[PDB]
């Protein structure tokens, strides 16, 4: 790595800053409240009775949490249709507002449930915008809404004098006129009351049998949401490097113990930073810590390739305990960082590599790279005294060879 | 310029001018910075060609160890070379050491040098080499009564 | 470490990066080059003697009293008085990426070469610094430091309780300084605030949108598609590599003009404590006699001690 | 009437917890030293602005609530806040408010999309990207200082330009975007603030 | 003045500019180091009497 980094095959003696490493996430984990307001979608889809599809019922979902994914997934729906929206990430998406509509009609009428139909129940029963946003949802009932001798409980307008807008409803039963004969309040020729009941007997082949049909409608708006897909959680570790989403707030390090007292409203917790120092678990409601993965520059530590192919490995900052087990059986912690390959000595030499906070390390004996405190010099007795003079007996002509740079080359790009 | 219409090529080589630029600019701003610190040695040189080799210097440890007795430069590539030679005291000697001498009164202190016994006798002598002399008057000055 | 400065844990990031080439190995490599030469400003200061001579226990300084001077054995770290005072009147990994790594030379080991400057200083003079230590009574090395400066060597032997008692009573006026005021050290503390504060610059610029759509890059990877999500990413990076680039910058500034205040302290160590200087105000104002060093905190403090002509005659001269 | 404000009007900007800090925030606060209208039966209808400090001084708690919307009547959506005997009640409805809103608790004389249900007393209302949010504090118009914690938000989306409270059979100030400097102490509570904009120290 | 020399008098550009953040204070802050400098440069090579 020290030959590939400073992209030589010969290195000088020295430490080299290969590389950095860092601790690696151990698995996600995800906290989010435990107590929740669940959206009553029961109450719309297992009705006793549904409404009649002339008359089809709204109900308003909001401030409450949806799990989609029960609907979804379970086998009973005969039909799953989404518009502008797919039914998986249904469960990720959020919204302001929900209307959840629901109707019985024919199995032959499903089809005209759908935004930018015709026919008797898109024209004048249940009509979808241009654009809609929702989902339709609908299963055979044909175990309920029929009976021996038939059920006309449910009713569809057969005739009006216009077209529905989207999501309008008309309960009138005034008698519609065909004809230029006026009809004068009463039926007769060209003169219909404007609903019909549908034949449900349980023996109708299965476009005459009864469906049961909830549209869910998903109010996409600036104003904000009521309505999010499940805040889901995982189980909660500590003292481990892990990736983290509290409350939506998303990071990477050590979730670990606090004492720092959050006050009741307060989520978050920052450092002087604006960095994530804290953070409430929205289920336990404890205060925990983040603390950064340990990391640190990886620093490897050679004599000359000249001399020795073996080096040593700093890793600078981070504890002995934390380092991630490349195959060297010594390990020292330096106050600088941990390192392992070289061999603790007690003796004291002068800093041939330095690696810091007064340890240096060199390559010594059957050769090792041994690691030692550093000798700041020989040490001396003076030999002081209130009446005692030394005098040179005799002297050295020392030759002293200094180098000072002057210039470096005149360049111009 | 050989595979994109200029409308966007221009879009990509913007990107290309901005990153060799900041490239350029960057290297243009570290050799401002280098420049600074060879002139500061620039300057040092030049200083110590006209203390250490046009003269003597007094300065202790900046013409070198020990005390400059003079320097010779020598040039190198892109730098400068002063040998610097400098007399440095050896083999030194224990001496009983006195402040002044005292004779008929009178308080007598070295001219320059400083007085030695030799374990037996007394002697005044340079700082720098043991150099030993007889204590005279012409060699020692009268200041004061021995109290 | 700056492919976490600027891309944290985002590899999608750092497959941006990339594309800025050596960019992250400048900022690395100027900022290493700075970190050595701290550890040579250190050294070039304080290791100017290879000699650790120990302090002498007979202490008979011709009536100069050292204590405050000299080393303190019930400290752990061995500093003297004065060098307390001074190191606690410089009042003061992280996710960023930033790391604050060690001296070489711990704060006990520059406290150990100063007290080996300054016992070979008071029990040799000069000598020491220019061969081998010789020893000398204090009163006749001072009587040297006096005929140094031109006045006669028996002015100092005459005097010799005056000048002793004037000089331990102004080693009390700097340890009552010290300790009193604020304002003395402020050269030091300047350069700590100025590092502080370049950090606290650097740190807060990661809040900076630079026109991305959120200063935090984890929403963009949640919750952008991939080519939106890499062109707003390129707008943060772009930001945040020229927010750590000004930082290198001025760090390259700071440490030259602190290099030029370690030659100038590894001088008035050569000339002022190995030494008598004759350069007029370099070793303090009066003529100089001796200084002696003090390990500050990432700094040095000389004490130096000078002669000052005082009480004024006229007479008429020819 | 009218009165100092003083350095009153402090809340909480955010959920954050934050200690042994200073902090920098830009939002709408009460500006320090404002001149704030004070009241004694008349309850006025009164401008909203851009958002209201409201505060009151008691020993009977006389003053029940407040109702905040643009026409006041059923021709608009608007918020009625009651603090009843009970409970703490909130609505918003096309209210045909009375001409005099009072209680009295046998009388209710006041006058839908929703609901919720729960001495010096402080509070501050603000209504910005559809949330009215509300801080308050109670303490046993005098000079000092406290922060006000957030009490609720409705998600409601309404507009309001006006606003009237509720008595049983006061002072008011408004707030402007100022920076204010924050002081958190090492248990993270408010403990002192600068208006940046007060004075050239400030 | 930063602020001045990059968007002039318009406020809108000064609203994107403080999408930059610091980088203004950052050199404010520069000059001024630069400009108290030249009073210490002149009081300490003239004042020295
Ligand atoms: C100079 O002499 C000293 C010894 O002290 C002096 O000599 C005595 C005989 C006596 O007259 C004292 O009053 C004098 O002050 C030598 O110092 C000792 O050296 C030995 C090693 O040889 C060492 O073990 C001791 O620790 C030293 N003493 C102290 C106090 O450090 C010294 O070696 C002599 N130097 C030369 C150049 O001869
Ligand atoms: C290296 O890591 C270990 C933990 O793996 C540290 O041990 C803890 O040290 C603290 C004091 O700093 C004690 O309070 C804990 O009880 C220790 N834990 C255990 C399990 O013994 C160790 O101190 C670290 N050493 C360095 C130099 O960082
Ligand atoms: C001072 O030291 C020098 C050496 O640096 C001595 O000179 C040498 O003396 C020996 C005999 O003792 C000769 O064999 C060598 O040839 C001499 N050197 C040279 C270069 O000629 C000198 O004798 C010493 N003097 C004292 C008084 O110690
Ligand atoms: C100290 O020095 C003196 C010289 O001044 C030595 O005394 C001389 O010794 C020689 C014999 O070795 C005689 O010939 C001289 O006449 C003596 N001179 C005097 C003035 O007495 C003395 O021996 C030396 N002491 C030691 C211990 O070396
Ligand atoms: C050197 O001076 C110091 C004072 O600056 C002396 O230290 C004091 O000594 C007395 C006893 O003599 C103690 O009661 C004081 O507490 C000491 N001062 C402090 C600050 O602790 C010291 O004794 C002097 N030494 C000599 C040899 O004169
Ligand atoms: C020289 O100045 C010193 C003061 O710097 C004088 O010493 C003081 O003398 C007075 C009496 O005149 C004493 O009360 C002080 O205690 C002395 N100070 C010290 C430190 O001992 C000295 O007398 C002056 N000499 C002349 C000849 O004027
Ligand atoms: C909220 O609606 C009200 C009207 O119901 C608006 O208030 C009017 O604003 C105009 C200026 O645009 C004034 O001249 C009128 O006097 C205001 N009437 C009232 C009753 O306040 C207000 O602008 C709307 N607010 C928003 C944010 O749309
Ligand atoms: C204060 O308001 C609450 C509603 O916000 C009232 O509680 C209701 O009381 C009636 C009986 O009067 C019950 O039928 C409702 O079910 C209650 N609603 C809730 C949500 O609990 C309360 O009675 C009011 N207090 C007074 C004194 O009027
Ligand atoms: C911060 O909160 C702590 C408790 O969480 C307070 O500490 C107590 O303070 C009183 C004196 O005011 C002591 O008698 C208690 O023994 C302390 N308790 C603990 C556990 O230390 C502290 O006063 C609060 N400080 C502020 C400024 O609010
Ligand atoms: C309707 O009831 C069945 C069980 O009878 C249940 O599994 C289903 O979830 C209910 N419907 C909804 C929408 O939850
Ligand atoms: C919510 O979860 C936490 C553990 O995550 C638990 O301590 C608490 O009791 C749970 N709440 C309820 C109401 O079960
Ligand atoms: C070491 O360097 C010498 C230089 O003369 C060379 O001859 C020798 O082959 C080198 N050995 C290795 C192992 O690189
Ligand atoms: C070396 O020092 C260690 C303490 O770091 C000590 O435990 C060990 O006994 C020593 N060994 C020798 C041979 O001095
Ligand atoms: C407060 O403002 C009103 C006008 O809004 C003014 O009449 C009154 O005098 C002011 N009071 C003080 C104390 O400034």
């Amino acid at each position: 790595e020290t030959k590939c980094t400073l992209k030589s095959f010969t290195v000088e003696k020295g430490i080299y800053q290969t590389s950095n490493f860092r601790v690696q996430p151990t698995e996600s984990i995800v906290r989010f409240p435990n107590i929740t307001n669940l959206c009553p979608f029961g109450e719309v889809f297992n009705a006793t009775r549904f409404a009649s599809v002339y008359a089809w019922n709204r109900k308003r979902i909001s401030n409450c949490v949806a799990d989609y994914s029960v609907l979804y997934n379970s086998a009973s729906f005969s039909t799953f249709k989404c518009y502008g929206v797919s039914p998986t990430k249904l469960n990720d998406l959020c919204f302001t507002n929900v209307y959840a509509d629901s109707f019985v009609i024919r199995g032959d009428e499903v089809r005209q449930i759908a935004p930018g139909q015709t026919g008797k129940i898109a024209d004048y029963n249940y009509k979808l915008p241009d654009d809609f946003t929702g989902c339709v949802i609908a299963w055979n009932s044909n175990n309920l809404d029929s009976k021996v001798g038939g059920n006309y409980n449910y009713l569809y307008r057969l005739f009006r004098k216009s077209n529905l807008k989207p999501f309008e409803r008309d309960i009138s039963t005034e008698i519609y006129q065909a004809g230029s004969t006026p009809c004068n309040g009463v039926e007769g020729f060209n003169c219909y009351f404007p609903l019909q009941s549908y034949g449900f007997q349980p023996t109708y082949g299965v476009g005459y049998q009864p469906y049961r049909v909830v549209v869910l409608s998903f109010e996409l708006l600036h104003a904000p949401a009521t309505v999010c897909g499940p805040k889901k959680s995982t189980n909660l570790v500590k003292n481990k490097c892990v990736n983290f989403n509290f409350n939506g707030l998303t990071g990477t390090g050590v979730l670990t113990e606090s004492n720092k007292k959050f006050l009741p409203f307060q989520q978050f917790g920052r450092d002087i930073d604006d960095t994530t120092d804290a953070v409430r678990d929205p289920q336990t409601l404890e205060i925990l810590d983040i603390t950064p993965c340990s990391f640190g520059g990886v620093s490897v530590i050679t004599p000359g390739t000249n001399t020795s192919n073996q080096v040593a490995v700093l890793y600078q900052g981070v504890n002995c305990t934390e380092v991630p087990v490349s195959t060297g059986s010594n390990v020292f912690q330096t106050r600088a960082g941990c390192l392992i390959g070289a061999e603790h000595v007690n003796n004291s030499y002068e800093c041939d590599i330095p690696i810091g906070a007064g340890i240096c390390a060199s390559y010594q004996t059957s050769q090792s790279i041994i690691a030692y405190t550093m000798s700041l010099g020989a040490e001396n007795s003076v030999a002081y005294s209130n009446n005692s003079i030394a005098i040179p007996i005799n002297f050295t002509i020392s030759v002293t060879t200094e180098i000072l740079p002057v210039s470096m080359t005149k360049t111009s790009v | 310029l050989a595979r994109l219409d200029k409308v966007e090529a221009e879009v990509q080589i913007d990107r290309l001018i901005t990153g060799r630029l900041q490239s350029l600019q960057t290297y243009v701003t570290q050799q401002l910075i280098r420049a600074a610190e060879i002139r500061a040695s620039a300057n040092l040189a030049a200083t110590k060609m006209s203390e250490c080799v046009l003269g003597q210097s007094k300065r202790v440890d900046f013409c070198g160890k020990g005390y400059h007795l003079m320097s010779f430069p020598q040039s190198a590539p892109h730098g400068v070379v002063f040998l610097h030679v400098t007399y440095i005291p050896a083999q030194e000697k224990n001496f009983t050491t006195a402040p002044a001498i005292c004779h008929d009164g009178k308080a007598h202190f070295p001219r320059e040098g400083v007085f030695v016994s030799n374990g037996t006798h007394w002697f005044v002598t340079q700082r720098n080499f043991y150099e030993p002399q007889i204590i005279t008057t012409h060699n020692t000055f009268v200041s004061g009564n021995c109290d | 470490d700056c492919t976490m400065y600027i891309c944290g844990d985002s590899t999608e990031c750092s497959n941006l990066l990339l594309q800025y080439g050596s960019f992250c190995t400048q900022l690395n490599r100027a900022l290493t080059g700075i970190a050595v030469e701290q550890d040579k400003n250190t050294q070039e200061v304080f290791a100017q003697v290879k000699q650790i001579y120990k302090t002498p226990p007979i202490k008979d300084f011709g009536g100069f009293n050292f204590s405050q001077i000299l080393p303190d054995p019930s400290k752990p770290s061995k500093r003297s008085f004065i060098e307390d005072l001074l190191f606690n009147k410089v009042t003061l990994q992280k996710f960023n990426g930033l790391t604050v790594l060690p001296p070489l030379l711990t704060d006990e080991m520059i406290a150990q070469y100063t007290s080996a400057l300054l016992a070979g200083t008071i029990t040799s003079g000069w000598t020491f610094g220019a061969g081998a230590a010789l020893q000398i009574p204090f009163a006749m090395q001072m009587a040297y430091r006096f005929n140094g400066i031109g006045v006669t060597q028996n002015v100092l032997y005459e005097n010799q309780k005056l000048i002793a008692n004037q000089f331990n009573s102004a080693i009390g006026k700097i340890q009552d300084s010290l300790s009193s005021t604020a304002s003395a050290l402020g050269k030091l503390q300047d350069v700590v605030n100025q590092n502080a504060q370049a950090l606290n610059t650097l740190v807060k610029q990661l809040s900076s949108n630079f026109g991305a759509i959120s200063s935090v890059l984890n929403d963009i990877l949640a919750r952008l598609d991939k080519v939106e999500a890499e062109v707003q990413i390129d707008r943060l990076i772009t930001g945040r590599l020229q927010s750590l680039q000004t930082y290198v910058t001025q760090q390259l500034i700071r440490a030259a003009e602190i290099r030029a205040s370690a030659n100038l302290a590894a001088t008035k160590m050569s000339e002022c404590v190995l030494g008598q200087s004759k350069r007029v105000d370099f070793c303090g104002k009066g003529y100089h006699l001796m200084s002696f060093p003090q390990s500050a905190p990432h700094g040095v403090v000389f004490l130096h001690v000078t002669y000052i002509p005082a009480q004024e005659k006229n007479f008429t001269t020819a | 009437a009218y009165t100092n404000s003083f350095t009153r009007g402090v809340y909480y900007p955010d959920k954050v917890f934050r200690s042994s800090v200073l902090h920098s925030t830009q939002d709408l606060f009460l500006p320090f030293f404002s001149n704030v209208t004070w009241f004694h039966f008349d309850n006025p209808v009164l401008p909203f602005n851009d958002g209201v400090y409201f505060a009151s001084t008691e020993k009977s708690n006389i003053i029940r609530g407040w109702i905040f919307g643009t026409t006041l009547d059923s021709k608009t959506q608007s918020l009625l806040i009651v603090n009843n005997a009970t409970n703490v009640v909130i609505k918003v409805c096309e209210f045909q408010f009375c001409n005099d809103p009072f209680l009295g608790e046998s009388e209710f004389r006041v006058y839908c999309t929703f609901e919720y249900v729960s001495n010096l007393r402080e509070f501050v209302f603000k209504n910005i990207d559809g949330y009215f949010k509300i801080y308050s504090k109670h303490t046993p118009l005098p000079q000092g200082f406290s922060a006000l914690e957030p009490l609720v938000d409705l998600p409601i989306g309404i507009n309001i330009t006006r606003f009237q409270t509720l008595l049983a059979l006061y002072y008011v100030g408004y707030l402007q975007p100022r920076t204010f400097l924050l002081k958190y102490n090492e248990n993270g509570t408010i403990t002192d603030a600068v208006d940046c904009a007060l004075d050239p120290l400030s």
